[PDB]
């Protein structure tokens, strides 16, 4: 039930570029997912959610657009797209896979390892 | 809003027993008691009778008791009193009134002159 | 930044109750949405103390207590143990920012 | 979009992979309160001309509102509820006294608000129309004049789609007596049943799932009616929470398999029986025997967990390969050698036997198939219509991806006749012991001889 | 038929004070705290005016005040208009289970 | 402040008969049958005298009737006593949802 | 018995927004409807508000509206006006009044007066 | 009188002969008020000494009022229905508007009457106390005095026995919501009961009947409550109507007839399956199998005809001659060889088998009977104790004269062991069908060697 | 189910005598038995009921202890004993067998052929 | 003599229908007992008609319609036929006389 993911690194803003979940669920369909970061100084704040077919795409008010999410149901993994970028993004940045609540709701459970992923310069 | 009429009452033979018939609406009937009294020119108020809720305990003056009979009605909301041995005294104004408010059944819960109509003449003659 | 507020300054040394309050605004929370609370100590990952401000995941002790009230959550826990240094959070589902994640509070042992 | 199955061949069987579950699991209620005003006699002198429709209209409303005073294969493992649960709780909630009054007077011009009642439940409350001003407003100042007489008859049609709402309510609780399946839009338009779910404690992507989805919710949701006192005529709608959205779930459709023996009525054949919906709710799997509770649109299903199996996600195993030592793979088996179809959501499976014409045939270039034994499965983008026995049936037409894998007869597994056809569920572990001591039985015999 | 003593007429001017009375025993208008006083006008109904000895119900001035001392009920009044010229009744009820009213007590004013 | 037009005082000597009124406009006393007329004391209640135009409540005499023609609405009595000395109200359901009152009348005898 | 009695009054400061509360005993309460009218010194009767049974359809003088605000109670079964911004034209007696049988709401059926009470003097001063 | 039985040996059993019906197949119903003044509050200034009782008395009375105010071996063969039925069908009648208002108004002097419902029900009224006269001509005039004050305490008793009936009324009815079995004398009195039955329609036999037995039909008798407004309380009373009174029958006791096999576990047995109380109603006979529905006293039985089968009249012909082809004769088969003994109304029957000791004495003589093996019999007067297995037991005591007559081991008809020990209801003719069909196929069986 | 009876004759009134029902019911215990008697001019009564055991005896007002019944259950027959006699007892006599109501009721079914009791001289 | 009460005087041709009444007291009857009514023809033996007033024997005709109500039964034979020359009875349980034959009435064919 852990996870394993990769694609930090310390890039220049601007430019997009791609961030990868290896979840090693080995039934990776019915679980939510959800892709947060952290930040020094100020706290976490969620990112991005997708969930199954990956038709009900849902962003945070910081980035409409700017990151585009992708998932693969086969191969068990996951992509998201850096389309636009700026000097807050630098944050150690979690794939975290929740589980479904009575009524709807995630409750962001077992997390992934992080990667940092830094903008300055 | 509370409102009352009565009908009946004019020149009576002596004996010749009568009913006597009030109205009333406006307001609720069948929650609340009614009764009536008497007063004759040059003489004043002497209770007459009462009647609860329904038909039930008909209360009636000492000096009254068995001449005179009282019934209501919860479908046309109508007092009936009827006298009997109609003697010379009884020529009189009777009046309907009201009183009690909850479901009471006790004479002393019934002692509330709330309202008043405007009662008949009855008067007897040869 | 966040709709919820939580005092980051709160500490006590080992051995009494603490209690952790976050609140939020109507649209969060008071209408109807539950809050959850984790951890996150330096290094290991985070992950969730407890969830849905009742029910409490498989390993985890019985000290965190959740609870809910209105606009309000609240976690106590009695009888401070010494490894409980971390950052605690809490999280609703506020109609315009999505998932709210709290600013978290640093509690430290004396 | 991907819409695929796979047609096992080894156990006749189609396996619809792909779709977003969107399944309920809770019940959210909501009270909804007509105002209207207990209107006396119209106190009208003759009987005019202009003003008549009125007259009737103010009748047939008291008529409404005094007679609804007046008003107060896998089934047999199937559970049974109570769908009505959480709705007669809250309207029975109402029938406290001093608790309706409190959603009459925190609700007085806001048009949506939250109350909390005396056992804490403060879901949300609403008012649906607002007879109060229009009857105080616009037509007692017009009725009660002396000798009545309206302005003109043209102001009426409006009250009219004030009206004709409640006649709807009435002559749908007189006959259903309570419940309404589907809700009618009477009770709850469109754009506000849009304004219910913004208001709903549940997350943007199921708001999103609802506003594209209207019809559906509307169709599943529920209707039971509360009090009647105090002139704040109000019901409850249970409209259902959804739990888990957007998982893959598969409709299983089963096929005969059964050899074309030359003798008949000598033919023996384990069938499978799964028939139905499968999908994985938290790390077990929901089973849904009931294609009728379940509804299908654009590739999303709606379907009530009431009548559901939390059965562990190891039903994937037995549907690749049927004989494996972890699940019970419940099959029917019997003698009868019955020629039917089955139509999956892209193609058609034939499994008929014996002499039954067995034809595909398109409209383009007449007859294109023709079945003559074993089960066969055709593409739906490969024929339009079948006719097998003596009916003719057409197969759904929506574009996506579908293959037939090559199976065996797994009806020659087994001996040629031992197996019972007296019995309605089985599995493969008890069949398997059955026909083990049935040979101890017969070996046993031949020894004593 | 027996009834409740009262004075035949009282005379008062008006802007005085009177302190009209109504007499019987203990098994009557005595006690009981049924004292009832009643106005009425000639060829008029009566009106409630005093009950349960010092209420007072709607439509009657305040300068109206019912008391009772013994066996003797009284009224007191304060401070005469012209439309008090009247004729007043006291009603009790008494100990056999029946209401009794009294002789009737005119007043006027010059 | 929009009122009824009455008479300021109105003279008649006991035993008589005063045929007093008030006037409005359509959207007013005239029509609408809620005419309603009351009689007042100084510094006492208001009381019930004629409502539904002309028909009598409890507790008034029978000399009272109430009429009304056009957009003027009447009171009309009959063999005045010296208890009628006082001052009356016509009261009426405004078309804007309002009740409206009158300017008071004063009656008095010699 | 019917009977309605006052509360408050006396001498108010200008502005100074006031409460006042009426009470009533010895008949039903939830029912009926009550309302609050007003008569100054050398001035006739005018009408300032009308409740029904609860809280429901305010109603208000068209000269008074936003000024003056009415609330009753079925729990302690007294009335609650609330007056602001506080006039000199306001020193007047306010009395409590009752109206309305039935379970109605428009204000064409009520318009009754079948009771009133004392009263109560308010003044401004300075 | 003449009380007897005869113990078949044959098949080990006693048929209690002589006794006289009484049963009951109907309903009567009947309403009980009792009136009742909504009493206020005292109205008393000072606490006083004498004047208290009174204070807690009425009040007890008012939590009373308020608190019932917020009130509102072949039994599987046999069947279950809604004992009450027609009281609560009285009741919901007295539901209904303006009803209870004409038993209140006819019912205003005269103790007993009869008035007729909106459904034609015309069965009877009945005024059981009279809190009216007392409450209105001697509580209050006394209690509502100034600084109130009573004449004397000693007065308060008789209205004490005005109230404490009530009283008895409310913790029989707080504990038992509405349906009390038997009716207890605080709804009913004994003279009151019996005057009671000189009401409703029954001849005067049953009247007799009814009189000598109060306190059986007392137990028999059902209470119903009915509404509580317009201060006219009430409750139902469901006494049986009593179909059929005095024809002859009998309680069927039967016994264990097992063999003493030296080889334990062995012994197979068929034993009499026929508990209970067997009479002839019309031509045919009521059977009740449930002991403890029926009611015995004085050779009178009283017993409840809805769970009873009505049976045709050939049953004594079984009970005499077990083997003849017109009855099924239900009998229970199994190898257990339990030593159970039984007693009559005139006897005791001992069916110990095996290692138990068995003896029957005296407290005049010892010890003077001993039950070696088969079932045996003892005349109740020749006896006083039973000692079997570990227990003891006492016989009967009335005089009555008993026979018994000699019988034969039926169990020794048949074949040693080929009955099987694995049904619960089976008779001769399906055993018998068992024995020739396994007989059939050991010989088959044989044959095919 | 059908009745014989005798003991009908011409009897000086005065001293007692005996009546004998023989009624062939082969089951002759559940059934309630009542005798009448039919005389000339007037209209038919009733004279005597019994049933069962014989413990709930009633007699018709006309006879108080005039008429004595009794039957016998395993011999199927019934008596009645004139135990006081006058002019108005010639009749002739029903041995009548009723069967039960729902409520309790004799409806006084399949009768007897009736046995002429003359007392005149 | 009979409690039971019922004209001996009914008479018709064959074809019609004849209707047959007999009363009774408060207590015979009115207090909820049944009627049956018998046939009398001279020679063979009485024989049931009607029982408790509804239900019918085995062999009957239709032509017999019993009904009841308050304390008067009634039978009504619709097209008479000619061997209907008997005599015809009533019996209720008054609680006095026990079981009370009615004197019958004879009805003959013309």
């Amino acid at each position: 039930v852990q996870l394993v993911e990769s694609g930090g690194g310390l890039v220049k803003p601007g430019e997009s570029l791609r961030l990868s979940c290896a979840v090693s669920g080995s039934m990776f369909s019915s679980y939510v997912m959800h892709w947060v970061r952290q930040a020094p100084g100020k706290g976490l704040d969620w990112v991005s959610s997708i969930t199954g077919g990956g038709n009900y795409i849902s962003y945070a008010d910081s980035v409409k657009g700017r990151f585009i999410i992708s998932r693969d149901n086969g191969r068990n993994s996951l992509s998201l797209q850096m389309s636009s970028l700026r000097v807050d993004d630098t944050a150690v940045y979690y794939c975290v896979r929740g589980l479904s609540g009575v009524m709807g709701v995630t409750w962001f459970d077992s997390w992934g390892q992080g990667t940092l992923v830094t903008v300055s310069s | 809003q509370v409102q009352l009429v009565e009908s009946g009452g004019g020149v009576v033979q002596p004996g010749t027993s009568l009913t006597l018939s009030c109205a009333a609406s406006g307001f609720t009937f069948r929650t609340y008691a009614f009764h009536w009294v008497r007063q004759a020119p040059g003489k004043g108020l002497e209770w007459l009778a009462l009647v609860t809720y329904d038909g039930t305990t008909q209360y009636y003056a000492d000096s009254v008791k068995g001449r005179l009979t009282i019934y209501r009605d919860n479908s046309k909301n109508t007092l009936f009193l009827h006298l009997n041995s109609l003697r010379r005294d009884d020529t009189a104004i009777y009046f309907c009134a009201r009183g009690g408010e909850g479901s009471f059944s006790w004479l002393g819960y019934l002692q509330y002159m709330d309202v008043w109509g405007q009662g008949t003449t009855v008067t007897v003659s040869s | 930044q966040s709709v919820l507020t939580q005092p980051p300054s709160v500490s006590g040394a080992p051995g009494q109750r603490v209690t952790i309050s976050c609140t939020g605004s109507s649209s969060n929370i008071g209408a109807g949405f539950d809050v959850h609370w984790y951890q996150h100590l330096p290094g290991k990952a985070p992950k969730v103390i407890i969830y849905e401000n009742s029910h409490r995941p498989s390993g985890v002790p019985d000290r965190f207590f959740g609870s809910k009230s209105g606009t309000s959550a609240s976690l106590s826990i009695s009888g401070l143990q010494p490894e409980d240094e971390a950052d605690y959070y809490c999280q609703s589902y506020d109609r315009g920012l999505d998932w709210v994640f709290g600013g978290g509070t640093k509690l430290t042992v004396l | 979009q991907n819409i695929t199955e796979e047609f096992y061949q080894s156990t006749c069987s189609a396996v619809s992979k792909g779709y977003l579950s969107a399944l309920r699991t809770g019940w959210y209620t909501s009270v909804i309160t007509i105002e209207l005003s207990n209107i006396k006699e119209n106190k009208c002198n003759g009987t005019d001309a202009k003003v008549k429709l009125i007259k009737q209209e103010l009748d047939k409303y008291k008529n409404a509102v005094t007679e609804l005073q007046l008003l107060m294969f896998l089934g047999f493992l199937l559970g049974v509820g109570s769908a009505i649960a959480s709705g007669v709780a809250v309207c029975k909630v109402l029938h406290l006294e001093g608790e309706v009054n409190k959603i009459k007077s925190a609700l007085l011009s806001t048009n949506k608000a939250v109350v909390s009642l005396s056992n804490g439940v403060s879901v949300l409350t609403f008012k649906v129309l607002d007879l109060k001003n229009y009857i105080d407003k616009q037509l007692l100042p017009i009725l009660n004049k002396q000798s009545c007489s309206i302005s003109n008859i043209e102001t009426v049609i409006e009250f009219q789609q004030k009206n004709n709402r409640l006649l709807e309510i009435t002559r749908e609780f007189s006959v259903n007596a309570g419940v309404t399946t589907p809700v009618s839009t009477y009770m709850l338009t469109n754009s506000e049943l849009l304004s219910l779910i913004n208001d709903m404690p549940i997350t943007n992507d199921q708001k999103k799932l609802m506003s594209n989805n209207v019809q559906i919710v509307r169709q599943q949701s529920y209707s039971i009616m509360c009090i009647i006192k105090e002139e704040v005529l109000a019901y409850v709608v249970q409209l259902p929470l959804y739990g888990v959205i957007d998982t893959p779930c598969w409709k299983l459709h089963t096929s005969p398999l059964c050899t074309t023996n030359t003798k008949e009525g000598s033919n023996i054949c384990l069938t499978r029986t799964d028939r139905g919906w499968y999908c994985d709710n938290a790390g077990s799997v929901s089973f849904f025997p009931q294609a009728e509770t379940c509804k299908v649109q654009s590739n999303r299903v709606f379907c009530d967990t009431m009548n559901s199996l939390t059965l562990p996600s190891e039903v994937n195993l037995c549907n690749v390969d049927i004989f494996n030592p972890k699940y019970d793979c419940k099959i029917m088996t019997s003698k009868t050698d019955v020629s039917s179809s089955v139509i999956t959501s892209l193609g058609a499976i034939v499994s008929c036997y014996g002499k039954t014409k067995c034809t595909a045939s398109n409209k383009n270039r007449g007859i294109i198939k023709t079945f003559s034994n074993g089960c066969d499965y055709v593409s739906n983008k490969g024929v339009d219509t079948v006719s097998v026995g003596n009916t003719l049936y057409y197969v759904n037409k929506q574009e996506g991806k579908s293959l037939y894998v090559k199976g065996e007869p797994i009806i020659n597994f087994y001996d040629p006749l031992v197996f019972p056809s007296d019995e309605f569920d089985a599995s493969i572990s008890q069949v398997n012991e059955k026909i083990n001591q049935s040979l101890a039985f017969i070996r046993k015999s031949d020894e004593l001889l | 038929q027996s009834a409740l003593t009262q004075p035949a007429s009282v005379s008062g001017s008006p802007g005085q004070s009177i302190t009209l009375s109504c007499t019987g025993t203990s098994s009557d208008i005595g006690d009981y705290d049924y004292v009832s006083w009643y106005q009425k006008y000639p060829d008029t109904a009566p009106k409630l005016v005093i009950y349960d000895v010092s209420e007072r119900p709607s439509g009657v001035s305040t300068r109206f005040s019912g008391s009772k001392s013994g066996n003797t009920a009284s009224l007191t009044i304060s401070g005469l208009q012209p439309e008090d010229e009247a004729d007043y009744y006291c009603n009790s009820y008494s100990s056999t289970n029946t209401l009794k009213f009294g002789g009737g007590t005119k007043l006027t004013v010059l």
